[PDB]
DNA sequence: TCATATTATTACGCCAGACAGGG
DNA sequence: CCCTGTCTGGCGTCCTCTCACCTATGA
């Protein structure tokens, strides 16, 4: 089975992936596993935000990694290949991966 | 009658339309008789 | 439409200009099933699709894209009569010179390199040397040579000397052949004799050594490099009243050539001895 | 002093010529006139000629010929049939019936650059591998996708070297 | 089933055409 | 060197109809 993990910082563009991809998936082949949200990675960070003296003056921002698991059941021979033609949105890292 | 293709079944076109008229052409056979000494060293063509 | 049929010889290059992809497998057809051999004798991509407008294989069922050639098929996209008028070509592993030409009565080969016909078949199949401007050394051009007389010789004239065999040796000889040159040696000896067969033995080779120079017909081209194969479609492989396929004669021959040839370039690429090979050429020359 | 010599056979009995010509040799013991007897038959090379090492007598020579299932010496002529040489056949002798073919250990994985996934959704493909996780049984090849070159986590026994 | 590759009979009748032999 | 037996190749009627018979091998 063809297991793929959506990576982005952008959740609604991870959305819009997902769908494209479900869709790839769905036209070629059949019975696509499913969208499977995982856990978000919030990562975190404080910093001082004078330029010299006043540390309890600070800006706490963070980064949030969403995760999307999408698995397709039956890999045929039209439906693997097709990936390399539909173009998804910028800043979505993709990672296929079969068996 | 024999052996163009094309000419026989411009000829039946031709006779089941009234025409009767015959677009020549060439033997398939002497084409096949190009093709055996061709197959050979030998190099025959039609020139012009 | 056309005036006069021309004929003439053809060249190497004119056989590649034939040809539409080299025939290398032996092997005809699958014969359990019913499809072809990819890629022998009765190829896809060399010729074209049994079926008309349509890969044999699977891709292209409608008139739509007449042509592509996908890696799946390695097939052409045209008719069911576009086989009959294409010819795959046989690269001969070794030279093997023509028969027609090498036993006419008078052989062309005969009368062109002032050599006997005995002596000619003796060299070509491998049972005697031919010597190809040899040097400073006391021999002939025309001169053969045997065992006894090249085994002596190769321990004799080891530097500057050339003595080969077969169809090789004689492509070389026809191929180093000055024929103008010889055409006012030959018109001088006919002016300087008075021997009545003199006369007309030379006037019958400088008659065909004047008209090969009027033409554009080489001396080289009498040996067959790339041997040309007709059409599967006038090499027809039908099968009759039963579950066996009567096939054709040519298509043993053809067979027979590709396997002598297969196993000559196996034998010429595992780098054995140089004489070994002689029987394998002479076998190829038969074939 | 025994030099070699070359001897055709019918290409395919190859094994069985050798068995006949030292059982011919035994038989009409002529012992001293022949050392050994290189005849390779895979499950080849060179498979359609038989190395011999031999003395040259024309009663050793009517025996060679006399072997069955052989034509003929391959030489200069037929009267006296030439040797060639030691290495030519030293190479043969290595792999005359050495455990060869069909077994492919450690030597059937090799990364670099050169693989094909079949166990998988790339049906028939091949890719590039730059990293690889054989710790973790991983593998980051690159192969053609979405006009670039993306890997994909591929199974060693998925893939093939 | 899927590559492996060629040997133990003679008994036509001219008629040209090329070839080694010899006065 | 000009006759000469001797050997080798190359011909041998068109049209039609009926029937049967078709490579061995093999770990
Ligand atoms: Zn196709």
């Amino acid at each position: 089975r063809i297991r793929i993990r959506l990576k982005a910082f952008d959740h609604r563009l991870i959305d819009q992936a997902t769908a494209e991809i479900v869709e790839t998936a769905k036209r070629t082949g059949a019975q696509v596993r499913g969208p499977i949200p995982l856990p978000t990675r919030k990562e975190r960070f404080t910093v001082l935000i004078s330029p010299h003296v006043n540390k309890d003056a600070r800006d706490q921002y963070e980064i949030r990694t969403h995760l999307r698991l999408v698995d397709i059941v039956e890999p045929t021979e039209k439906t693997v290949d097709a990936l390399m033609r539909l173009d998804l949105a910028a800043g979505v890292d993709v990672q296929i991966s079969l068996g | 009658k024999s052996d163009d293709v094309n000419g026989r079944t411009k000829m039946y076109k031709n006779i089941v339309d009234g025409n009767h008229q015959m677009e020549p052409g060439m033997p398939e056979s002497f084409n096949v008789l190009l093709k055996e000494i061709r197959s050979l060293g030998i190099n025959i063509e039609l020139e012009d | 439409e056309f005036d006069a049929i021309k004929i003439a010889l053809a060249s190497p290059d004119m056989i590649r200009s034939w040809s539409f992809g080299e025939v290398k497998k032996p092997e005809t057809i699958n014969y359990r099933t019913f499809k072809p051999e990819r890629d022998g004798l009765f190829c896809a991509r060399i010729f074209g699709p049994v079926k008309d407008y349509e890969c044999l294989c699977g891709k292209y069922k409608r008139l739509k894209h007449r042509g592509v050639i996908c890696e799946k098929c390695g097939v052409e996209v045209t008719q069911t009569k576009v086989r009959r008028e294409r010819m795959g070509h046989i690269e001969l592993a070794s030279p093997t010179a023509h028969i027609w030409f090498l036993k006419s009565l008078p052989s062309r080969i005969g009368l062109l390199l002032d050599m006997p016909l005995r002596d000619i078949e003796r060299v070509l199949y491998f049972e005697s040397y031919v010597v190809i401007e040899g040097g400073m050394t006391n021999l002939e051009r025309q001169q053969i040579l045997t065992e006894e007389q090249y085994l002596d010789a190769l321990e004799e004239f080891g530097d500057e000397f050339d003595a080969k065999m077969g169809a090789e040796a004689i492509q070389a000889l026809l191929k180093s052949m000055d024929l103008e040159q010889e055409c006012e040696q030959l018109r001088e000896e006919l002016n300087e004799t008075n021997s009545e067969t003199k006369r007309k033995k030379l006037t019958k080779r400088i008659k065909l050594l004047e008209a090969f120079v009027q033409s554009g017909n080489k001396p080289e081209w009498m040996i067959l490099t790339v041997l040309p194969v007709l059409p599967p479609d006038l090499r027809p492989l039908v099968p009759l009243d039963g579950g066996r396929f009567a096939t054709s004669d040519l298509n043993d021959l053809y067979r027979r050539v590709i396997n002598r040839n297969n196993r000559l370039k196996r034998l010429l690429d595992l780098a054995a001895p140089d004489i070994i090979v002689r029987n394998e050429k002479r076998m190829l020359q038969e074939a | 002093k025994k030099r070699w010599y070359v001897v055709q056979a019918f290409s395919g009995f190859e094994g069985r010529v050798a068995t006949s010509l030292r059982e011919h040799i035994k038989l009409h013991n002529m012992e001293d006139l022949f050392g050994e007897v290189m005849v390779p038959t895979e499950e080849k090379f060179f498979p359609g000629y038989v190395l011999v090492q031999m003395v040259m007598n024309d009663a050793s020579w009517h025996l060679v010929r006399s072997v069955p299932r052989v034509m003929g010496f391959i030489g200069g002529t037929s009267d006296r049939p030439a040797p060639i040489s030691d290495k030519e056949v030293d190479a043969i002798m290595n792999r005359l019936q050495q455990v060869g073919d069909k077994p492919r250990p450690k030597t059937l994985f090799e990364p670099g650059e050169m693989v094909r996934v079949n166990d998988g959704p790339f049906a028939d493909f091949n890719g590039v591998v730059e990293e690889v996780d054989y710790e973790k049984s991983r593998l980051k090849v690159s192969v053609s996708i979405f006009g670039r070159a993306t890997p994909v986590e591929l199974d060693f026994s998925q893939v093939e070297k």
